């Protein structure tokens, strides 16, 4: 368990890729060319789990970038760590998908797909111990919602026994890009239930929320979205990229994190939340305090409206263990109602002495909620609100795709509800 | 007071008793494997696993055939599109052919008609004139 | 790479065609002889290029007579495009529909698709094809609707755009645009992905306002046309913050396969004097979009409901700006959305700010923008025309010059039935879910 | 849509036929020997409709000149531009129709008719792109109303697809004492219901009430009534002679112009009325179209509806000012268009006034108010055929009675199909 | 001779072995290099370090694990020429916290490999006593390697004892959810292999380092040099020339009166901080006493709550009979220590010469005296029962389950091994009825 494979695919998967490989590359002491200038050995102990070692000593991201569109290559190659990619890795279609998931997943993204397997074949048989595959990737579009769970699929079917992450961003109508973000968001959940093993829900909405109404940012941008997304990926791949005990690969995250196949949905929740202009102090209590706090979670979520099945806690700076560990047990005593009695010692902690870029201390949740329910019945009722007129969907028959498609994943994804709802309601004494 | 010593083995690194504060209750004491079978359970885990991995691929392969039928179905509706518009547009273009081919014949035919009713008034013009005084 | 290819049909399609084109060569620093001295390479969708490094336009004009397509062959860019995609008969369809899809039509319709299959073998990514042309026309109406038929069987379903002008009694120029309008639509509906209208007495009350022409002639009408045809293929033509390409102006905005009438918006529109126009920001330009008097087609958005709504900015526009200013748009309680669109915003933004024809009516702006809403309100049009057509049709007045070229009087019937179906359409859709 | 064959048959064809082609020559700038000595690049552009390019620059009228009677041709050729018509495009013959339609239909003009065709095949053939055929006559003699349309239906035979427009005088008997005016007139209107696509109602009637009444003419000539000819055939051919948008040419004219097939006969208008001896404002100009003392069909248009209109300005004046007062007419006269057809009026406005004039309007009204003219024609004829009155001038050319009574039908219906679309209702 | 042959597995077995290791080098005078100067004055060491050629002396045991990570510090940390690089042996991917990996998956691959080592050190030995086993019931290793690993050691070594270090979970340092799944699967696998246990609750040694020794934060360096301690303690008698539990056999003999209830209750005392200021030594009296308090035992349970079967005294250092002696007779004078009715109220002591060693630089005070008491108390079900009420809240729901099922085990499997331990629970309170 050393190698992770990245992917990033359409604009969104490679927007906030290029933050999460700017953000961890500082943190690890990598400059733009690839050259290690750090001062700790914390750094490279496991710098292999994301960077291969090139000629020269120079590291190079294990990542494939990917875009039925070539504009979204060039505006990362031409980012601030856009040569620190390896140049056969980016691959890319000339047409686009149209905003049509049904043209990412069986059309145009089916004629590109074999390049992109080719390049990640490459990058998987050069692994001494391959990990599995973590995807970036939006769920509204054509090439990240459609493109992007043809591949999940495709690599399922060649690295079954690989774990297959994702970080999916959920479309909201507060910052859209298509008309038909609920089609392409229900078709790509009903490939994610039945395809992946760990799936981070990045929503928009809640994102928006934050930058509005914490950050007061009268209008946010996708800069200051991908801002709290580069910081949240940070906090919750800690455990994979730095010594530790706890979680420390992707099998053993799911081990702890996945107790029934389906559920397997998080809410990621951070701590504090900052803009890219910034407050100068929080404390452990109050880093601790953030876990049951809807403003903190990166998923349109209430954790107090359900019950945590499981969760992973990763304080990062330079804090005391024992007052964390101290916190930690009075944030469980206090809220034993909101964490399923039939899963005991649920949550598990973590401290790491590196802070996340521009912070001095933090705090992430990797939350295995009930509450996420609630996401996927906003995303339903949008849905439905369409699917009921049939409104926009000869663009996706007019692709081969036929009706019976929209009406399974659409129940597939209202059996996920009705299945956090069960484990909600559940008690220990049956 | 009551306790029974009883000594038990002296040696170089050490020394070693008995001590006795109360006999039993009770007098007394009272109130395998084989390779085969080890291999025989292994075995039969490891076909239930590769028994789940190939139902997994199993769906899998049946995805994969759902995708190049909806490839199919959508070539076969561009191809049936392409064949009603073709013949659509024939059969237009003839109709309106013989339609505009019967105007035009039936309005030589008038003409035409014009004509025998002009020879026929030149013919009793003449013999109006010379049959005459 | 992502090519599309025009056709410009009739005298509205050609003379539009001749201000497009004219606007992108000064877009794109392309001289009149198809030189370019010396980067963003999208224009490539619109030019190719021959071994002598000249960009020659991907189009092909028509016209039933040579007047019109003359001035092209003989005038400024008459080196810019080929002679062989410049085709005219030497008769034309005397403003029936009947002479240009039949009688006229079919002499000359195998000549320009050999054109356009010589066009489509020097594409590597066809996205489809731009047609332009009047509905009121006997080559507008007539001409293209029998090509539109013709490219189906020859592409299938490869994306097929128009740019259709709508007939205004004040420049008309016959009494028959109705019945052309209507046989039009009902032969071209399930052949056309998306048509742009554009309302000629919309055109001409901007010029009139806004520019303070006392009589706008075409020259005038044309040229204000122009800019909002070089605003919809901006984005396929510049690469730009935000693109949208053929294939996303047809998902987003049509929700259904008869429903594909976007209403075009255009703002700021400012006359070449005045000096003291103060420029406008994103959010004024913006608010400029559901005001009435900015649209190229006249109806009332009031009286009905938006199911789609495409942005498309250009000059010194930035994203946030943008976001800010849709999201005022949301908070208008008289913009009004189906219920069945949970968002129906499409943005689109380029770099490029609106190049204005030296010597020209319209003013140097930083930022312009173009919207494309598909309205339920564009039904007030297909109304006042289906109302044109019946009083006529009752009497059958001018039907015998249809019929005289082969036609069926049943076939003005089924025009007209099929109008009646989509007005329906547009009532229904409209409609509240249960 | 390029080349008219023009056709004049008759003594009054080629009087009014030798005038329109003096008129559109002086506006072209072409002199009488055929040499272009203009100074627009305007009088040039459609040139080639009506005339032909000939040897050393100069131009040709495509004109066939057609007599019975040889005296017609001598005077056309004496005449002011006589010199420039093709000598071989004088057709005539020696013996004269005798104001009898049967001779020109029948007898005389049919052997003459040959010697036509070959003239105007020939101008035809030439074509680049042929329009096709403008004829001048009378209905009221024999050679321009009995050959006149005999020719008619021969052309149609051999060019089907082409135009036939006529430029018809009606009789009258305030001009001409000649009995069987109604006769010869209400046979020749049986073949143009039949075979033409657009008709000119010239009323002698009407022309000879502009002399006596407007121009205080004590006893009018044919000069002064072919005054009003020329003008009014120069303001009808703006269109078709100088670059522009509506009606460049004689299908679309006929398509915006003829809702119903038999429904052609057109009422044209002139202002200013002028004499041959003797500049009026935009709203006046616009008046003169509801005015009877300005039509040159002998009808009220105020007594009828408008079908379709097509008014012509010409000379310096604003489009603007034109717009305004053509909708401002129709916007208080809504009564005397048919609500039925839509946008029913169109107008082109031309830089070149007619010949002598600096500002003119000239109106092409299709109007339910023709019925009159026909109404007119139709209790003449009556009066005469219920008595059997000159029927043997007719019967001993071969004709039967038969024709008479079927012509005298098919006027009737005109007249009573007039009356239907005047009456008819949007509802 | 009386050779152990050690087995250390997974994570925490091999770095307690790391531990152990170290004291057993301190204690016989061998430098990490494998020399020895020849303190301790006998040969008995030999039991636990065979001779090579060029004089170096090498522990008899086998390092195991499914990931190379932790045995790679060995391999080349201070003690890497301590042992033969074929002693150390690891796969490449771990069991990931999970039995059924460890078992029927990943473990089944290497197993033949550590067998075959086994066999090489025994065929080494000419009194083979047995084996002394190091693991946790936590880890997808330390349970599912180990549980496999003992079936195949009681197939080829029918007749010899095997010994167990077992680390019980503590949720303070737990590293998975699962972790009472593991424990009760490897127990009940383990139960008919294993001759006699000794476990270790991390939340006894995490509170007795944070009271005893004032760390804050324990870590599992702090953990295991005070379980090297005891375990030092428990085979002092096999490596050097002792009189109580001499062979393994007369640990089953000593404390084992049935075979399935064959798990003692480590206490030991005195732990003292090295940092303390200057204290006087714990008498023989003291640290008798020290013997019978909850606070000083390795696994949390109550002693008052159940009765004692068997019990056993290994004093170290400066001790003599005569103050052992005086030292219980007090303490039954004041307490009352149940025995069953079918064994004796009594105590066998063992007092071996060999000072208490501890680590230079380490956390303990080098004392003079100290005691590791092992009692076989019905009071040890409270562990078992704590264990068990945790597998039945989650095992309710089926809850990880998937993960053992998608390794081939079978859910019967899980019924099956809460029945043995179900069984166990009822054993110890059969067995303390009277
Ligand atoms: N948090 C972010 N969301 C983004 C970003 N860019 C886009 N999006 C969201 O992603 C969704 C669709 O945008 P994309 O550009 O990723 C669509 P994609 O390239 O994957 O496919 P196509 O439809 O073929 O263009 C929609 O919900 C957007 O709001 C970004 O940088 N950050
Ligand atoms: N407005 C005009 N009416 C004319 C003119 N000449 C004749 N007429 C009218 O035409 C009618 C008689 O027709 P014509 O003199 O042309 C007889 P035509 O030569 O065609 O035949 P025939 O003399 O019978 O051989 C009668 O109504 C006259 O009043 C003229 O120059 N102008
Ligand atoms: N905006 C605009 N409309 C025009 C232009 N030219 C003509 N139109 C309009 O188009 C309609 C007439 O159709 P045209 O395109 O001229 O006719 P055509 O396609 O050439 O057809 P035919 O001439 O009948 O063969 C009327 O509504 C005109 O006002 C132009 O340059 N610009
Ligand atoms: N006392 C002590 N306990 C430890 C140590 N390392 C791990 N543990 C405990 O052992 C349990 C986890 O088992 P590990 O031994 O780490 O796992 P493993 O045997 O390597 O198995 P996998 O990693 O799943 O293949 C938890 O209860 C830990 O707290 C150690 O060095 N000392
Ligand atoms: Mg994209
Ligand atoms: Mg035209
Ligand atoms: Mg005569
Ligand atoms: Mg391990």
């Amino acid at each position: 368990m050393r190698e992770i494979v990245h992917i990033q695919a359409g604009q969104c998967g490679n927007q906030i890729g290029a933050k999460f490989w700017e953000i961890i590359s500082d943190e690890h002491g990598i400059d733009a060319t690839g050259a290690y200038h750090g001062d700790s050995d914390l750094q490279l102990e496991r710098i292999n789990v994301y960077y291969n070692e090139a000629s020269g000593g120079k590291y190079v991201p294990r990542a494939v970038l990917v875009d039925l569109e070539p504009g979204t290559m060039d505006s990362v190659r031409s980012g601030p760590f856009g040569q620190i990619f390896r140049p056969d890795n980016f691959v890319f279609g000339q047409s686009g998908a149209g905003n049509n998931w049904a043209k990412g997943h069986y059309t145009e993204g089916a004629e590109l797909v074999d390049s992109v397997l080719d390049v990640v074949r490459k990058e998987a048989e050069s692994c001494d111990c391959l990990q599995g595959f973590q995807l970036t990737h939006s769920l509204g579009g054509g090439t990240g919602s459609g493109m992007g769970t043809l591949l999940i699929s495709k690599i399922r079917e060649e690295y079954p026994d690989r774990i297959m992450n994702t970080y999916s961003v959920v479309p909201s109508p507060k910052v859209s890009d298509t008309v038909v973000e609920p089609y392409n968001a229900t078709l790509s959940v009903h490939q994610l239930v039945e395809n992946t093993d760990e799936t981070y829900c990045i929503d928009n909405e809640a994102l928006y929320d934050i930058c509005f109404r914490t950050l007061k940012l009268t209008t946010p941008t996708y800069g200051d979205l991908n801002h709290l997304v580069s910081l949240t990926m940070s906090g919750v791949t800690t455990c994979l990229r730095f010594p530790g005990q706890l979680n420390a690969d992707l099998r053993k995250l799911a081990v702890n994190m996945v107790p029934f196949p389906r559920l397997h949905f998080f809410m990621p929740g951070f701590a504090p939340l900052t803009s890219r202009g910034s407050y100068r102090a929080l404390t452990v209590p109050e880093l601790t305090q953030q876990m049951f706090d809807a403003k903190n979670m990166m998923a349109a979520c209430d954790p107090r409206h359900g019950r945590y099945l499981t969760v992973a806690a990763i304080f990062r700076g330079r804090m005391s263990m024992k007052e964390v560990d101290e916190q930690m047990l009075n944030i469980q005593n206090k809220n034993s109602s909101y964490f399923v009695e039939w899963i005991p010692n649920n949550v598990k902690t973590a401290v790491c002495d590196i802070p996340p870029r521009g912070l001095k201390m933090s705090a992430t949740f990797i939350g295995n909620s009930t509450a996420i329910q609630e996401l996927f019945k906003r995303i339903s009722e949008q849905f439905t609100a369409m699917f009921r007129r049939k409104a926009f969907l000869h663009w996706y028959t007019g692709e081969g795709m036929d009706e019976m498609e929209f009406t399974e994943a659409e129940s597939n994804m209202n059996d996920l509800v009705s299945e956090y709802q069960q484990y909600q309601e559940a008690t220990a004494d049956e | 007071a009551d306790m029974e010593v009883i000594e038990l083995n002296k040696a170089t690194s050490g020394q070693s008793w008995e001590v006795i504060l109360k006999p039993p209750s009770f007098d007394g004491v009272p109130e395998d494997p084989s390779l085969e079978e080890i291999q025989k359970k292994l075995e039969a885990a490891e076909e239930r696993r590769k028994y789940q991995e190939a139902e997994l691929l199993k769906h899998l392969a049946e995805k994969r055939e759902h995708e190049r039928e909806v490839i199919q179905k959508a070539i076969e509706e561009n191809n049936n599109f392409i064949k009603m518009a073709k013949e659509k547009l024939a059969q237009k273009m003839e109709s309106n052919k013989e339609n505009r081919e019967a105007h035009l014949a039936a309005m030589l035919e008038r003409l035409q008609e014009k004509d025998k009713h002009a020879e026929e008034v030149r013919k009793n013009k003449e013999l109006k004139e010379e049959a005459s005084r | 790479m992502r090519e599309c290819i025009s056709i410009h049909v009739g005298q509205a399609g050609v003379q539009i065609g001749n201000a497009c084109w004219e606007l992108y060569c000064l877009e794109h620093g392309i001289q009149p002889d198809g030189q370019m001295p010396s980067g963003d390479d999208s224009f490539n969708t619109f030019f190719s290029e021959t071994g002598a490094g000249k960009h020659v336009p991907r189009a092909v004009f028509v016209d039933l007579e040579p007047t019109v397509v003359d001035e092209v062959r003989t005038g400024t860019y008459r080196q810019l495009f080929h002679p062989e995609q410049l085709i005219t008969g030497k008769e034309d369809a005397a403003n029936n529909y009947a002479r240009g899809h039949y009688t006229i039509g079919k002499e000359i319709v195998d000549l320009v698709l050999d054109r356009i299959r010589k066009l489509a073998d020097q594409c590597t990514g066809l996205q489809g094809f731009l047609i332009f042309h009047s509905f009121g026309g006997g080559t507008g109406s007539g001409f293209t609707s029998l090509l539109m038929e013709r490219l189906s069987v020859d592409y299938g379903k490869k994306s097929k755009l128009e740019f259709a002008i709508y007939p205004a009694p004040q420049v008309s120029t016959a009494v028959v645009e109705p019945y052309n309008s209507i046989l039009t639509t009902h032969t071209t509906l399930e052949h056309s992905d998306c048509a742009f209208m554009v309302d000629n007495e919309a055109i001409y009350d901007i010029c009139r306002r806004n520019l303070d022409i006392e009589r706008p002639t075409y020259t005038n009408l044309n040229r204000l046309i122009g800019q909002i045809v070089s605003s919809i293929t901006a984005s396929l033509r510049f690469d730009g913050a935000l693109n949208v390409d053929l294939t996303e102006f047809q998902t987003n905005l049509v929700p259904y396969p008869r429903i594909h009438f976007p209403l075009v918006t255009y703002a700021p529109v400012i006359s070449a004097e005045k000096a003291y126009h103060e420029q406008l920001s994103v959010a004024e330009i913006t608010n400029a979009c559901f005001e009435p008097a900015n649209q190229m087609v006249k109806c009332d958005p009031r009286h009905g409901k938006y199911m789609a709504c495409c942005m498309l900015y250009r000059g010194d526009v930035v994203p946030k700006d943008v976001n800010a200013a849709i999201a005022t748009i949301k908070t208008k309680r008289t913009i009004q959305f189906v219920d069945w669109c949970p968002t129906g915003f499409k943005v689109g933004i380029n770099y490029q700010p609106p190049t204005v024809v030296p010597g020209g009516d319209l003013a140097k702006v930083q930022r312009a923008v173009c919207m494309l809403s598909n309205t339920t309100a564009i039904a007030e049009a297909w109304a006042r025309l289906d109302h044109k057509f019946d009083l006529m049709y009752a009497k059958r007045a001018f039907v015998h010059w249809y019929v005289g070229e082969g036609m069926e009087e049943g076939e003005f019937s089924e025009a007209r039935e099929d109008l009646a179906a989509l007005e329906k359409d547009y009532e229904e859709v409209g409609m509240d879910s249960g």
